[PDB]
C-alpha cells in the first residue's frame, strides 16, 4: 500500500522502502491508539477539568491523570514495522530485535 | 470521543509526517480517533520547541508526539518530567533514565 | 539609577554567590547601582531554568548573570539569541558561536 500511495499527497512515500525514522513514526501511532484504548478498557477517565493554563505556572501544577497515561503507554506491547515493541518503566525499547545485514 | 494529541515535526521531515498521517488512518476507530495539532518547527532551536510545547499544553493535549535534536533534547525531557505530560519520539534514546519519555 | 539584572544561582553554589555580593560592593559607584533579582534553582532541570529565565524577562531586566549545565545550556543560549537578552556566565564555553552569551 505504501508504494501505491500518490506521491502528490504523501511526499516521499511511493517508493518500496521506508526510513527507519519514518517507520518508527507509524509504529508510534499504534502505541498511542492502544494506550488510550486500554485506558477506556481499564475503566478510568482521563478527561481534563478545565484550561491547563500557562506552562510556566507557579507553582508547577502537574495534572494527576498524566501519570495514568504514562503507565498505559509503557505497558503497550504490540507488533509493528520495528518488530516486537514493548517498553520498560523508563521508556526504552526492550525485547526488540535489530537485524544485522 | 476524539482524543487530541500534540504533533511536533521538523521542517524537512516530509516522509516521517506522511507515515504519521498513514498511521492514523490505519489505526483510527469508529469509537475514538486522534486529533493532532501539527506545529512544523525548527527542531534545533530550543526556544521554538519550548514555545511549541507550551502551545500544545495550553491547547490541552493528552500526549505529544515529536522529535528532538542534541540541543533541545533536555528541554523536552525536563518539561515532561515536571508537567507529567507524556512524550513519544523516534529520535535517539535519552542518555540516561528520564520519565514520561 | 536602578538597573535591574537577573541572577540564576545553583543551590549548591554558596561561595560562587558570596563572590557576587562582594563584587556588588567593590564596584558600586555613586553614579548608579545594579539591582539583582536572585532565584536559587536546580541548574540541571531545564524547565526550572526556562521558568526562571522568563521570570526575569517579565520583570524587565537588562542583563542576566547565571550558570548552566549540559541539560540546560542550549536553553539559555537559544532564549538569549531570540529575545536578544544578554547573558553572562562563568560556566563552560558554548560549543560554537552563540550570540548574547
Ligand atoms: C518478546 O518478543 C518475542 C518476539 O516477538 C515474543 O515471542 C515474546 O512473546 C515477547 N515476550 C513476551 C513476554 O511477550
Amino acid at each position: 500500500r505504501w508504494s501505491t500511495l500518490e506521491e502528490k499527497e504523501y511526499p516521499g512515500a511511493h517508493t518500496a522502502t521506508i526510513k527507519y525514522t519514518s517507520a518508527l513514526t507509524y509504529d508510534a501511532v499504534q502505541v498511542m491508539t492502544e494506550a488510550f484504548r486500554n485506558l477506556r478498557k481499564q475503566r478510568i477517565e482521563i478527561s481534563r477539568r478545565g484550561n491547563a493554563g500557562d506552562c510556566l505556572a507557579n507553582p508547577a501544577v502537574p495534572w494527576g491523570q498524566g501519570v495514568e497515561i504514562e503507565r498505559a503507554l509503557k505497558q503497550v506491547q504490540v507488533e509493528g514495522l520495528s518488530g516486537n515493541i514493548k517498553f520498560d518503566q523508563n521508556g526504552k525499547r526492550i525485547n526488540y530485535t535489530i537485524n544485522i545485514m | 470521543n476524539s482524543i487530541q494529541i500534540g504533533g511536533l515535526f521538523p521542517r524537512g521531515a516530509d516522509q516521517e509526517y506522511s507515515a504519521f498521517r498513514v498511521g492514523m488512518v490505519q489505526f483510527s476507530t469508529s469509537e475514538f480517533r486522534l486529533t493532532p495539532h501539527i506545529d512544523n518547527l525548527e527542531v534545533a532551536n530550543s526556544f521554538a520547541v519550548t514555545n511549541a510545547f507550551c502551545s500544545q499544553f495550553s491547547r490541552g493535549v493528552y500526549a505529544i508526539f515529536g522529535f528532538y535534536d542534541k540541543k533541545s533534547v533536555n528541554t523536552i525531557t525536563s518539561f515532561c518530567g515536571t508537567l507529567h505530560v507524556s512524550f513519544i519520539t523516534p529520535s535517539f534514546p535519552t542518555d540516561g533514565t528520564h520519565p514520561f519519555v
